[PDB]
């Protein structure tokens, strides 16, 4: 048990992210009980998670963590329940996690964060309906955007373009953004409302296609240049809370859900793997950089599962 | 001076947070009772069987603190009106679960959002909770002045914000509230928590909320401008609005994070205290009326009933009113007795309905001020007040004043009067039956005698106010017609209301009445042009009276007698609120009817829709003759 690391780790795991070298980042919140807070953990041994005594580093936040993302190899970007976007930075020894900035710019729970391609900027989405573009170097907001009409559910930065990112919201809009245009946002997707979009994943190869899941368990594949929704599949029985593409050259798509299941999909959205390992909500997923068929999932049942993918 | 609370969506430890917001000056805290992101499943395994505890414990605060300091908040994932059947069901169980925990804790209010048009299933679950336990909890519906869709930045290239005016579309959130509260049957436990945005809408949108039960205004930190020194402050237009809300004694709620980082959080709160202490002070009328705002009282019937001592006491502590009476008598003596007769001619003056004698004294002060000689009869049928009169005339007035303990329609006078004086007027002028009383008395006025008052006219003005409709609704009584409270006027210091058209004269009476066929029944048709969308809940009644020539009294607002608080307006409610669209005409019909035994009124609306004829034949309300 490293110093400054809590003796116990909050029951509700939100985030699970593998760094370049294969170390596991864990975000957790306390969503019940006397104290509602959160913590950030680093597990250089991924098979030792979730155990608190076998971690490389850990720290406590003031409030829960709703979304998480790496910022390079030592930075950790946190969406807080406090309305703060937080940047934590790893130790030089990589045995502590030290707060870098805590900026209260949102007026409600920050629900989603995503780093832009340069790694020097990020976009956060919140329940206050605003979307903000940050300078991680300066620790300030560059732009604040009220494009949506309800809470922002997900913001996904473009893989290779600082200017471009997706957002979606409970106002049923999927917005493709490009801060180069004077009206930066652009409403895309089908004209029929469908169901509320809940998760977005850019495609890692074809920088003009993305996938989005909805609150009705459907996953959809979309080209930002041609026509309208070419492909979709009913993968889940409840909301789709996450979509993660595998590192493979022809990538696989991981699909998370409140129906407590994981699914792995190919390029045509057909079903390959399916896992019932979780007994509560499946919250995040990351593929291992080292072994590309290993797939980690965390959930509110406090399980960290490691899947082998055929 | 300002009751205010802090809205948070993140409470890591309830004990510290409450102390931090208590420290910053706040009177109460609005917080989640479950964690805002803790979506719960009730139907589908395994998530259904999520080990507890489902939230934090009630032992963390005292019952006193729960009861007075904590406003619950509905979790934002609860969506009873989702297009997804699974989400509709989970949210129903979740909303009941959360409302029951709120009632379990004794919370004084619980907040719920109106953030879309269709909240039908939301209303149904709330209605189904209200009818389970018969509690006293309040429910503050969080409604924005401006829907977020009508407020978004114009930054979607292929979906621009319309730059045309849409008069009714800009009122849409009032219709969210209005449907929601109709569906729920005008529960008194369901109020408005009006949320105020950075840019206010046109006045007409803000005026849709006149007459609504606003219990709280929500001010985000976003909307506070910054002054030179760096404090948070508000635009002149927001300040106008805060001033209007202060007259409604709403509780202000501050939501959002601190955006004036150099300063602390008292500064927001302090600005309101600044605006509060810095408003025009209440005039003499508004001091008298504090505590009577929208308070329903029955109209006095001084003919049929013997008024109590303290009732005459309030009649008398209105000096403005007797100044006017004195002056009306003064001017009248001079017109009737020339200077060269000031000692040969003695005017016989009769106070008809003398009470405890404030008019008897006003007449004496008037005949001294005018230096003329008068002979005074004090007529009063209330024998308890005649006790006061006869003690006054023995101790002071002497044989100048003859107290007459009689009904003026019975009294056989020994001689005729030059002047009869009376204060027989109600808030609707003739509603205390002064026409009937002065008619039975005019046979002993001289053929050239004056009556003071000489004329009076009533007035009427359609109003909107759901707050008074509900109050009237609450007045159901056992052993009478269950709608009877809607067929009968009420004296009330009208406060949280919207006046829909300018007052317009209804019934006029002149004294002495020189008809060979005296008839005090009436029929009057009025058309009120309405230039707003609104909902009609009844009619405001006022009156004017000519005491003598140019000396008048009025409670018509346009010409109100300054400083005189003897009459609040009168309210004539209707059974069924009527929707009225911009540019339409409110047509109302008013009858004065009578027996040998009863006078009464009857009224209908006939445009833009018909209402029932109210109080037909005096079934619900008479004035006794
Ligand atoms: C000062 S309010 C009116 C007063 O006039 C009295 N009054 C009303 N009607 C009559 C009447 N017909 N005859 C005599 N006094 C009356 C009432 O008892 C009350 O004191």
């Amino acid at each position: 048990l490293p110093p400054n690391a809590p003796a116990c780790m909050e029951r509700q795991l939100e985030a699970a992210r593998y760094r370049s070298d294969g170390a596991l980042l864990l975000g957790a919140s306390s969503l019940s009980g006397r104290c509602w807070a959160g913590s950030l953990w680093l597990f250089k041994d991924p098979c030792a998670a979730p155990n608190e005594g076998f971690c490389s580093a850990g720290v406590q936040t003031e409030a829960g963590v709703a979304d998480l993302t790496w910022v390079g190899e030592r930075g950790i970007l946190v969406a807080s329940d406090s309305g703060a976007v937080e940047l934590w930075e790893l130790d030089e020894n990589e045995t502590l996690i030290v707060s870098k900035f805590c900026k209260y710019e949102h007026d409600d729970i920050v629900s989603t964060v995503s780093v832009l391609s340069s790694g020097t900027q990020a976009v956060s989405g919140s329940k206050d309906i605003c979307i903000k573009v940050w300078d991680l170097a300066q620790q300030v907001v560059l732009s604040s955007y009220r494009a949506h009409a309800a809470q922002v559910t997900c913001v996904a930065a473009s893989p290779h373009k600082d200017s471009v990112f997706l957002s979606c919201s409970e106002d049923n809009r999927i917005l493709l953004w490009d801060t180069r245009c004077p009206k930066p946002a652009s409403q895309i997707g089908c004209s029929a409302p469908g169901y509320l979009p809940t998760s977005l994943a850019w495609h890692p190869q074809q920088s003009e296609v993305f996938v989005f899941g909805d609150e009705n368990g459907t996953v959809s594949l979309v080209d930002t240049k041609s026509t309208s929704c070419v492909l979709s599949s009913a993968v889940h029985s409840q909301c789709v809370t996450g979509l993660v593409f595998s590192p493979h050259s022809v990538p696989f798509l991981a699909s998370l859900s409140e129906d407590c299941s994981l699914a792995v999909l190919d390029s045509s959205l057909s079903e390959l793997f399916r896992s019932q390992a979780h007994r509560d909500f499946v919250r995040d997923a990351t593929w291992s950089p080292l072994n590309h068929s290993l797939l980690t999932t965390v959930g509110w049942d406090h399980q960290v599962v490691h899947h082998v993918v055929p | 001076r300002v009751s205010s609370g802090r809205d948070l969506n993140c409470v890591p430890e309830i004990a510290d947070t409450l102390g931090a917001v208590a420290k910053q000056g706040f009177d109460f805290l609005c917080m989640p009772v479950f964690h805002p992101r803790f979506k719960r499943e009730f139907i589908q395994e395994p998530a259904k069987n999520r080990p507890g505890p489902q939230t934090r414990s009630d032992l963390l605060l005292s019952g006193r603190d729960w009861n007075t300091l904590i406003v619950g908040k509905l979790s934002p994932w609860i969506r009873p009106d989702s297009k997804v059947e699974k989400i509709r069901r989970n949210s129903e169980a979740a909303m009941l679960q959360e409302l029951n925990f709120g009632a379990y804790l004794g919370l004084p209010a619980f907040l719920l959002p109106l953030n879309q048009e269709d909240n039908t299933n939301l209303a149904r679950v709330l209605t189904n909770h209200i009818h389970t336990g018969h509690h006293s909890s309040m429910f503050w519906m969080r409604v924005p002045l401006v829907a977020p869709e009508d407020l978004r930045d114009d930054i979607i290239e292929n979906a621009p914000t319309t730059h045309t005016e849409e008069y009714s579309g800009e009122e849409k959130t009032w219709m969210w509230w209005h449907n929601f509260r109709t569906l729920c049957d005008y529960s008194k436990r369901i109020a408005v928590a009006l949320e105020i945005g950075a840019d206010l809408p046109s006045n007409h949108v803000i005026d849709r909320w006149l007459g609504e039960p606003i219990k709280a205004a929500i001010l985000p930190t976003s909307i506070f401008l910054t002054n030179k020194k760096g404090f948070p402050v508000l635009s002149k237009m927001h300040q106008r609005l805060i001033f209007r809300l202060l007259k409604l004694e709403v509780q202000f709620i501050i939501t959002g994070t601190n955006h004036h980082s150099e300063k602390e959080f008292c500064s927001y709160l302090q600005y309101l205290e600044y605006l509060s202490q810095n408003r025009p002070p209440p005039n003499a009328y508004e001091l008298f009326a504090k505590g009577y705002e929208d308070y329903l009282q029955s109209p006095l019937q001084p003919l049929m009933d013997n008024l109590e001592s303290q009732t005459y006491e309030v009649f008398e502590k209105d000096p403005i009113k007797y100044s006017q009476y004195q002056q009306a008598i003064y001017k009248c003596l001079l017109d009737r007795v020339p200077e060269e007769e000031k000692d040969t001619n003695v005017q016989v003056l009769m106070v008809l309905g003398a009470g405890r004698g404030p008019l008897v004294n006003a007449s004496l002060r008037a005949a001294k001020q005018a230096d003329r000689r008068i002979k005074l009869y004090a007529v009063e049928k209330n024998p308890n007040a005649v006790v006061t009169l006869e003690n006054w005339q023995f101790e002071e007035w002497g044989s100048q004043v003859t107290v007459v303990s009689s009904d003026m329609r019975e009294w056989v006078a020994p001689e005729k009067a030059d002047i009869i004086v009376s204060e027989l007027l109600g808030s609707f002028a003739d509603n205390e039956l002064s026409p009937e009383c002065l008619d039975g008395a005019q046979h002993f006025l001289k053929d050239d005698g004056v009556s003071i008052p000489g004329e009076y006219t009533s007035f009427l003005a359609p109003i909107s106010s759901s707050k008074l409709y509900n109050e009237v609704r609450a007045c159901r009584e056992k052993d009478r017609d269950p709608e009877a409270q809607f067929e009968m006027p009420y004296v009330v210091r009208l406060h949280n209301f919207h006046q829909l058209s300018a007052p317009q004269p209804c019934f006029t009476f002149s004294h002495p009445n020189r008809d060979p066929m005296i008839d005090n029944n009436r029929y009057c048709t009025l058309e009120f042009p309405v230039e707003v969308n609104t909902v009609l809940h009844g009619f405001a009644g006022y009156f004017e009276t000519v005491l003598y020539q140019d000396i008048t009294l009025s409670i018509r607002p346009e010409t109100h007698s300054p400083g005189m608080f003897s009459w609040f307006p009168i309210l004539f409610p209707i059974k069924q609120p009527i929707t009225v669209r911009e540019g339409q005409t409110i047509c109302v019909r008013f009858w004065r009817c009578s027996n040998s035994k009863k006078v009464w009124y009857e009224w209908a609306v006939t445009a833009p829709v018909c209402s029932a004829i109210h109080n037909p034949t005096g079934r619900s309300y008479t004035i006794g003759l």
